[PDB]
């Protein structure tokens, strides 16, 4: 399984 | 001398600033080798506060940048802050540390600044002290999938090159922005936009990892979300309806000095985001194999993706590889790589890291990409194919 | 009227050639609207064999063109032979044709000539026939892929569209050609190559699946593989090798007409194929969803591919959609839904088929491709992003 | 399963 960046996250702690 | 390395901070907003969530830990981890000696901000009360969320032990704070600048106790000061005020305060730091002679580093961020003249200049200035080394933040480098792939390669991995293919998003040029964003990060003559930054960002590992610059290339620069939705704190969407003045998408192309090796390269700006597709991905096509690097988040600055090779094992019998690395943090984990670079180094001038696999960039390397980057935009403006073979070289 | 359209036939080379493998089968089908009623072919010997092993019943064979561009017999003649020698026939099957009168279509190939001139020319000329339609033959066109991608997104189900991304392959511009691949595939001068005829090919399905032209665009031309590998029959490479003038990969931008949508292309020459990616794939991001094709030979015109799109079902609620049709003979298929187009508009004149979903291309079609494609040639050599915006005239 | 069009099929019709 491949815990990738999501953009989602990405906006978080940006 | 075996003693830790006093940075003095710029943009240290507080407890929960993006410094905060990134450089701050990257320094925990470094303890051993690194002490944050000072944090700059215009109104003192906020350097105490950040200092008291942070239990910064030897932290001192200062209301003055050319206060800041003087502290006889910084060896090295680190500046992420907007890259339009980048210019201003960079200079000062410079021209007000001149009689200060332990600060041996001066970090920055990416982009360096916000034009590139702008940033010539500062690059202009970095010259001077004989006794200083400059630091851009192209965190791309040191991800363990870019080392990863650029390894692969150069050992003859995957032969000569032949093709390269990119894809990448800007995430807020889509057809959606976010409550908290900033205007200005959509303020045309910010300074800051998908190419400069995010493609700037890519490209620059491109060239890092293949390890070879342009040599002449093409650029087309896009606005056809000329109005964006916006987004409630939980990405809902908004009747809600916002200008932007910086691009869409932008396509360019551009031939590899090294093999004239050709490359294409489609940015979208934002959302929505690709969905039969990786929105994040470079094909290397080899000649004894192939690499590809995918993430969903074309952050890759940031991002932990996943990479793909296939081919030959050492450099006829090809092999397939797989190397991802499950919940590393290289939002954080990158920013840590390169302090240890710098740290190496000190504790064990450079001119630019270049193509070489240890050290770090500097603004040399901020430069050629920044000059680069107008290259860029020229080309679309002129509608034309530049020669970008000088962007290397200065005087 | 209703009785079958009859075929001369140019370029039938004998019962095992491309056409026969081709175009054969598509009046096969259509044995009800066609008929194959005359071979030219230079040696008689070759024409008579032909027809006796396919049995063709109504074919008379020729030893001259003139002879062949003659017979009154023929409705519509079809010209498949090597686009170098394009010109040459083509020309003449004009000019001495010009008292038949039930000659009234004139099929050729993708690319109608071989250099734009050349093929200005035979449009030029094509005009003059008031009775006369003319069809280029890209098949491309008639791809049940194309056509559903076409009509998926005609309907707003993946909204306007954003970004374009592509990729493909020559074939036999890899580090490998094969045994029987003539040498002016590879001779420079030809006209044949990557761009002109499989980025041509392909390109114009995504003007014409998009269903805009282009505005202005960028072009750069690679050689890095100056010589290659020749390939015994089976495909065993062996220690052999020659020089190679027509180009290894070319790569292509530019900004679609309609929406100002931008556009990504790389375009492999051959060998070694992509072996992370589809070496054919059409990456369209929509506004409320999106749309990729992927083949594994980027010979679209030719292949059976796959498509998945992704968004809403009409045009809030997305859905998944994958259109792929087993066993669908392209090779064959793909010329017979072009023969059909042909009977419908018969039994049943035009300019250019253009971004119509009816009907078929034409010589305008034919050309504007091969106006845009010099535009691309220009283009590298000029190191020069130009407006191709006037094309379409 | 999909009986896509492989180019060294390709190859033998052309």
């Amino acid at each position: 399984l491949f815990n990738t960046t999501t953009m989602d996250d990405v906006y978080n702690y940006i | 001398s075996s003693r830790p390395i006093r940075v003095g901070f710029v943009g240290l907003t507080s407890g929960k600033s993006w410094v905060a969530k990134t450089h701050f830990l990257a320094i925990q981890q470094l303890s051993s080798q690194f002490q944050i000696v000072a944090l700059y901000n215009p109104t003192l009360k906020s350097s105490l506060q950040t200092i008291e969320q942070l239990q910064l032990k030897h932290a001192t704070g200062f209301d003055s940048l050319e206060s800041f600048a003087q502290y006889k106790d910084i060896d090295m000061i680190v500046v992420s802050v907007k890259v339009p005020e980048h210019y201003e305060v960079v200079k000062n730091i410079l021209e007000h540390s001149s009689q200060n002679l332990n600060l041996r580093y001066l970090y920055v961020e990416w982009a360096l600044a916000a034009s590139v003249q702008q940033a010539e200049e500062l690059y202009s200035i970095s010259q001077q002290r004989a006794n200083l080394q400059t630091i851009i933040c192209l965190q791309g480098r040191k991800s363990p999938y870019i080392v990863r792939a650029k390894e692969l390669i150069s050992e003859g991995c995957i032969g000569d090159i032949n093709s390269i293919e990119i894809s990448g998003n800007g995430g807020w040029y889509g057809y959606e922005r976010p409550m908290r964003s900033p205007e200005y990060l959509y303020d045309i003559e910010s300074g800051v936009n998908l190419i400069s930054n995010s493609f700037g960002h890519t490209i620059d590992v491109l060239q890092y990892i293949t390890g070879s610059y342009f040599q002449k290339i093409n650029a087309m620069i896009s606005n056809n979300i000329p109005t964006q939705f916006l987004l409630d704190e939980n990405g809902k969407r908004t009747k809600e309806t916002i200008s932007k003045t910086c691009p869409d998408h932008l396509l360019f192309q551009g031939i590899l000095e090294n093999g004239k090796v050709p490359v294409s390269c489609s940015f979208k700006g934002g959302t929505p985001v690709k969905k039969l597709t990786k929105n994040l991905v470079i094909d290397i096509h080899g000649t004894k194999g192939d690499l590809k690097i995918e993430g969903d988040a074309g952050f890759v600055e940031i991002s932990n993706l996943v990479l793909y090779f296939y081919g030959i094992k050492n450099g006829e019998e090809q092999t397939m590889e797989v190397f991802h690395l499950r919940n590393y943090n290289s939002v954080v984990g990158n920013i840590l790589r390169i302090y240890e670079s710098i740290a190496d180094y000190h504790f064990l001038k450079f001119d630019k890291q270049g193509f070489r696999f240890e050290g770090f960039p500097t603004f040399k390397d901020a430069i050629i990409l920044h000059r680069l980057i107008d290259a860029v935009f020229r080309s679309d403006k002129e509608e034309k194919t530049l020669d970008v073979s000088k962007i290397m070289i200065l005087e």
